[PDB]
């Protein structure tokens, strides 16, 4: 079990870790989060009490180093940093635990939600989508745009998700115009699975990371990317049975975890009604379909 | 964006554009089988691709043989249209390739778009206009060439005959859409109006009678009256 200490809490902020979050008052003595389950990626994220605009946060993995949060009064935000001095860090951490200034990552033991949301998410892959190779952790916020979004402006701050576009040469073989557009099996399995992602786990990882960026930061371009990767699977007539069963699980926990009041902007009516009711895989998403219906029958 | 009443005159500028109407690509008679069930029989159809500025019509004849052993034909028809339009574009020299293609039915946008991926500088556009291009098979010579065809065949026509020697594209297109609109609303009367006078013939290289200018005015009046009448009947106005 690992710790992310905080130097201070100078400004009133709602801090989240994964799907948990705490209200922290201005100069409340808050000094970190402890008992963070080793073995998954995590995200610590922030929404200042004064600016309910710009949710931001850091993806990290505690195995990849010792990380702490410090408020920057120039740049105006909680910054993740890495402490290289292992001793100086166990020192900080143990002294804050003793003084009991740290919240416990509040995992219920029965609860696999975070594992299920992050099953396929690797920090090595996050760091390719969010390119900043001098940090082992990855900054994402509400306003970051995706590589696809920019094409249609600052590349240093972009989300380099894999471009998916159903009306592109990549997606459509010359001579199979009608086939490949009605049945994206080619684009999914040869171009994307075999070609770009290499395997289904990297694909599911990007999908899952895109969902989480949408949920935690309302990153609209991640939402687009999550919906694209679902639609590409659902619009392929020929999908490995294992990807289909895993996908139903993935989406179930994502739909399960979404705040109820957000279903309007995070969930795209067309994609879901097509995936659950019109696509080749209409009948392959039983869990995802059941929860969607009993929880958002309006959208449908 | 979508073509409508507002940007109507863009059709007659010097940007090469074509209309594609797919309404007559997949044509069936619906009949009963011995057992009493309904079955369709395909007849020859055509793609109606028309440069509204010049009157050049690329009548791509769609031979029934293209449907043989195919399912979901009304869907295939849109892709076959789009495939044939794309091949027409590819066949034209660069300076003749259109800058826009305006499909008269929105269902054609994606098939055409996907077929035109090799031509990204060609805009595929819908229209809000209710163009009467479906009545192209009420033009005798066009219907005849489609029906007699025994293979896939492209037939070139100038749908304005020689009108452009005496009128503008804009007027030419308006005359055409009025004829076709009347042909569409009451074919029998529209054709009656067109031939009632045995002394006005259609030249072998033309589609429409050789009316003088004054006789075109009378014709246009007669088609307008026809169209207005049919409306009252339709709606009881």
């Amino acid at each position: 079990m690992n710790t992310v200490p905080f130097t201070s809490a100078p400004i009133e902020v709602t801090i989240g870790i994964d799907q948990y979050s705490f209200n922290v008052k201005e100069n409340q003595p808050f000094h970190g989060i402890k008992d963070i389950p080793i073995g998954h990626v995590h995200v610590i994220h922030f929404q200042h009490a004064d600016n309910s605009s710009m949710r931001y946060g850091y993806w990290f993995d505690c195995r990849m180093g010792n990380f702490y949060i410090q408020y920057d009064p120039k740049d105006g935000l909680y910054k993740m940093m890495e402490e290289r001095d292992g001793a100086k860090f166990e020192n900080i951490v143990h002294n804050f635990k003793e003084r009991q200034m740290m919240v416990s990552y509040p995992k219920i033991d029965e609860d696999d939600t975070w594992y299920n949301l992050t099953e396929f998410v690797q920090m090595d892959k996050i760091r390719k989508i969010v390119r900043k190779d001098e940090n082992q952790f990855s900054y994402v916020d509400s306003s970051m745009t995706t590589v696809q979004e920019n094409e249609l402006s600052d590349p240093a701050h972009s989300l380099n998700y894999t471009v998916i576009n159903f009306k592109s040469r990549e997606a459509i073989r010359p001579g199979h115009e009608m086939e490949d557009f009605l049945d994206k099996s080619y684009y999914l399995n040869t171009v994307m699975l075999q070609g770009i992602f290499k395997n289904s786990s990297n694909y599911f990882g990007e999908l899952q990371f895109a969902f989480l960026n949408a949920m935690f930061f309302g990153n609209y371009g991640s939402s687009l990317q999550w919906h694209a990767m679902i639609e590409l699977i659902c619009s392929s007539a020929t999908v490995p049975k294992h990807m289909l069963d895993k996908l139903d699980e993935i989406l179930y926990y994502q739909i399960k975890t979404l705040p109820e009041q957000y279903s309007d902007i995070l969930l795209n009516e067309r994609v879901w009604n097509i995936c659950l009711y019109s696509s080749f895989q209409k009948n392959s998403l039983h869990n995802t379909e059941k929860i969607m219906e009993n929880k958002y029958p309006e959208l449908l | 964006g979508a073509m409508n009443s507002s940007n109507y005159a863009e059709l007659f500028n010097n940007d090469i554009k074509l209309f594609v109407d797919d309404t007559n690509v997949y044509r069936v008679t619906v009949h009963k089988t011995f057992e009493g069930n309904v079955a369709t029989k395909a007849i020859n159809g055509c793609i109606f691709t028309l440069n509204p500025k010049t009157g050049h019509l690329f009548l791509k004849i769609i031979h029934t043989s293209v449907w043989a052993g195919q399912k979901r034909l009304s869907q295939l028809a849109k892709w076959k249209t789009a495939e044939e339009v794309s091949a027409l574009v590819r066949s034209l020299p660069k300076e003749e390739q259109p800058k826009q293609i305006i499909v008269t039915r929105k269902a054609m946008l994606d098939p055409l778009e996907v077929h035109m991926l090799d031509f990204p500088n060609i805009a595929i556009r819908p229209t809000e206009l209710r163009l009467p291009f479906s009545a192209a098979m009420s033009i005798d010579k066009l219907s005849d060439v489609v029906m007699k065809a025994t293979e896939p065949q492209m037939v070139l026509f100038n749908i304005y005959d020689d009108w452009l020697d005496r009128i503008s594209s804009y007027t030419a297109f308006s005359r055409l859409t009025l004829l076709l609109r009347a042909l569409k609303t009451n074919e029998e009367s529209a054709k009656m109006i067109l031939l009632s006078d045995p002394t006005i013939t259609i030249k072998s290289y033309h589609l429409w009678p050789s009316f003088t200018d004054e006789q075109w005015i009378t014709i246009e009046s007669q088609m307008r009256d026809l169209i207005l009448t049919e409306y009252g009947r339709k709606y009881n106005v």
